[PDB]
RNA sequence: GGCGACACACGUGCUACAAUGCCCACUACAAAGCGAUGCCACCCGGCAACGGGGAGCUAAUCGCAAAAAGGUGGGCCCAGUUCGGAUUGGGGUCUGCAACCCGACCCCAUGAAGCCGGAAUCGCUAGUAAUCGCGGAUCAGCCAUGCCGCGGUGAAUACG
RNA sequence: CGCGGGGUGGAGCAGCCCGGUAGCUCGUCGGGCUCAUAACCCGAAGGUCGUCGGUUCAAAUCCGGCCCCCGCAACCA
RNA sequence: UCGCCUCCUAAAAGGUAACGGAGGCGCCCAAAGGUCCCCUCAGGCGGGACGGAAAUCCGCCGGAGAGCGCAAGGGUAGAAG
């Protein structure tokens, strides 16, 4: 689907506030955001490889694409780790796919975290792309709690074209991110 | 715990009153840790007793119902090693 | 058992009453 | 269904269940129940979502719980500790806080024991 | 994206403390949130609910008229 | 101020680890002792500790008093749990010149170890052992689970 | 100098060979039995593997240097 | 100690001795082979749940210091990886 109430939330009013608060010679200049990346590390399921399918699974479900499998650059010795085996799941999702995605984050997710007094505001990587990272999966929508095997959380990756942490924040503040100030 | 009560003896409540309208203060030695402690002690430097000598506790807000003995330690220790 | 003060059981055997076990005939 | 933070209880009773989130249990339970005018001896597997929501929304509203509440004795405890007072040290060196011997059986605040020669 | 292995991804509605979330979008359509933050109750649409730091207040308060 | 200390080690005990059990309701049956510087019916306020009031008793003459287990009914459904209540947070009550060190009690929250205990080791031969409650001395109050007593129910087993 | 073996809990000895895992007796510590000690029983603690380097994913283990140990040898002159 | 490979000695062709200085081989791989197509390191800094000097992820910088089954040399990403 090419609507996604999101996607539009930026294009009408996300946009404009950006060029009125920076100020913009060019369209192109002003942050677009590129490339929502989701990553589980699993060593737990190292000896099984059966416990990942699950995990590939659970994460299909949420992202809505199958992600690929990351497997071992170098071995290490001292948490087991040939260097053959499966780590984790990683799925990169972008337009479209990406925002319907980033909508359901913001109104749902997040929000059933417990604690939760907001988003870190120094995971900013100075380039202007921003991490978190999640300690359980029961979070999402597409969860259904009887379905959890066994808690998976996960590392989450926002890139932006946006050449400062500054514009960077402004931008995602304006998407709704909630932020612990 | 009083209420109908809020002890303090009366040596020390003298002298507390006293150093806030004189417009000077400074340390103050009592034998009292039975009586509680504020609001016009805070700011003061008082030194309670343990059995063996006065020890100066600096008195802030958040120290407010607490007998003046819960600053001023009665025991030794560090350890057995 | 006898060591719960928030039953009838624990209040008689340490003696008291309240709530749980309130005085009344 | 699940109340404050996440805390699922389930099947069961519904006035037990109650007591499996932390901040509340007892007294706390079998208030809200008739509070929202809900039959405790239901169990919390069936009921209308209705009597669900009424539920949900009136505990995590009236009190505080597990989130802030742990956040909010730790606070407490935190203040106690570094005001410097008595009742501070003991917690410092995780010893019993009020009254009671340490010459022998602490041990539930004191770890299992370590023993030592003669 | 590759034909075969995938979720289908269907228009939904879905459910919060609030009213829906018309945007949906997602597998599994007509899906039932426990509560959100954002629809303002908890946090966001900062309510403030329950409010702490009494505990430096209060032990000031019923002290010292007694 | 300390005798109340705490890396630890021992003795005597209380409470348990549950379904012959736990919880709530209703409903029974004791004895011995204490009390007009005290015991306190009954009414009211309070969830409650308790606080107001306030009659009776120098006490087989009023009070402590409810005995508890038991009985009936209902609930829990074998789960670290409606088991178990250690610890800790907050809120109060009473005595007392005063409860930080060091009090007892009520309420809200918290709910720890514990799923019958290695080697070893104690008591008990009948109204006993188990188990259940009650009074008193000391005493302002109380760390009593102690001690000295009172009755309720009530086994097993001794070839030798 | 030369060739061969060794260095691991407090003691004595395995494990090294064949990379991943450090065990055995005794001592030590805490409980028990005894009037008491020994014997005896029930529990526990304790080694970075002489050392410096290297190899490998990983070194007590494979390799090199150095340091001690024990043994053998040093003949025709 | 004795055959074989790498480096130095070796005096800028080849070659060149010593009981001169240092190391390796006596295998291995049905994929670690042929071809076509694609891809590009190590390291450092910044960000990221469990993740720690290091597992996986994201950003920038990084002409090769990585990799090329094993010693060394030569070579090599305009690939041999
Ligand atoms: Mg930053
Ligand atoms: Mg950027
Ligand atoms: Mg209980
Ligand atoms: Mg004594
Ligand atoms: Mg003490
Ligand atoms: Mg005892
Ligand atoms: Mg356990
Ligand atoms: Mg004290
Ligand atoms: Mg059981
Ligand atoms: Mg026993
Ligand atoms: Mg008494
Ligand atoms: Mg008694
Ligand atoms: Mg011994
Ligand atoms: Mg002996
Ligand atoms: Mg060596
Ligand atoms: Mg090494
Ligand atoms: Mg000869
Ligand atoms: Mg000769
Ligand atoms: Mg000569
Ligand atoms: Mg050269
Ligand atoms: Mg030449
Ligand atoms: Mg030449
Ligand atoms: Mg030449
Ligand atoms: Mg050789
Ligand atoms: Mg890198
Ligand atoms: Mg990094
Ligand atoms: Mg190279
Ligand atoms: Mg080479
Ligand atoms: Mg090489
Ligand atoms: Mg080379």
């Amino acid at each position: 689907p090419l609507d996604v109430a999101l996607k539009r939330k930026y294009y009408e009013e996300v946009r404009p506030e950006l060029i009125r608060r920076f100020g913009y010679q060019n369209v192109w200049e002003v942050p677009r955001l590129e490339k929502v990346v989701i990553n589980q590390g699993l060593g737990e399921a190292k000896e099984d490889a059966r416990i990942l399918e699950k995990a590939a699974q659970e994460l299909a479900l949420i992202t809505g694409q199958k992600p690929a499998v990351t497997r071992a650059k170098k071995s290490i010795s001292n948490f087991k780790l040939r260097k053959g085996m499966p780590i984790g799941l990683r799925v990169t999702l972008r337009r479209d796919r990406m925002w319907i995605f980033l909508e359901k984050l913001l109104n749902v997710a997040l929000p059933r975290i417990r604690d939760f007094r907001g988003l870190n505001p120094n995971s900013f990587d100075g380039r202007g792309n921003y991490n978190l990272g999640l300690r359980e999966q029961l979070i999402f929508p597409e969860i259904t709690y009887d379905m959890v095997d066994a808690l998976r959380g996960m590392d989450i990756a926002v890139v932006t074209t946006a050449e400062t942490d500054e514009e960077a924040r402004a931008l995602l503040e304006l998407l709704g991110f909630p932020f612990r100030k | 715990s009083l209420k109908k009560g809020v002890f303090v003896d009366d040596h020390l409540l003298e002298k507390v009153l006293e150093l806030n309208a004189k417009g000077e203060k400074r340390l103050i030695k009592t034998w009292s840790r039975r009586s509680t402690i504020v609001p016009e002690m805070v700011g003061h430097t008082i030194a309670v007793y343990n059995g063996k000598q006065h020890v100066p506790v600096y008195i802030t807000e958040n120290m407010v119902g607490h007998k003046l003995g819960e600053f001023a330690p009665t025991r030794t220790y560090r350890g057995h090693g | 058992g006898k060591g719960d003060r928030r039953t009838r059981r624990g209040k008689i055997w340490r003696g008291t009453y309240g709530k749980y076990r309130p005085r009344k005939k | 269904a699940r109340i404050a933070g996440v805390e699922i209880p389930r099947n069961k009773r519904v006035d037990v269940a109650l007591t499996y989130i932390y901040g509340i249990g007892k007294a706390r339970a079998k208030e809200a129940l008739e509070k929202t005018g809900i039959n405790p001896a239901t169990r919390v597997k069936d009921l209308t979502e209705a009597e669900v929501v009424r539920l949900r929304e009136y505990v995590e509203n009236t009190w505080k719980l597990e989130g802030e509440l742990r956040a909010e004795v730790a606070a407490n405890i935190k203040r106690l500790m570094d005001i410097g007072c008595y009742r501070g040290l003991r917690h410092r060196r995780g010893l019993p806080v009020r009254g009671q011997r340490t010459r022998t059986n602490a041990r539930t605040r004191k770890g299992p024991r370590k023993t030592v020669a003669a | 994206m590759k034909e075969g292995i995938h979720p289908k991804l269907v228009p939904a509605r879905i459910i919060c403390g609030c009213g829906n979330v018309i945007e949906t979008y997602s597998t599994k359509p007509e899906i039932y949130v426990e509560v959100c933050s954002k629809c303002h109750p908890f946090y966001t649409g900062q309510q403030r609910f329950v409010d702490t730091e009494g505990r430096v207040e209060r032990f000031q308060r019923r002290y010292g008229d007694s």
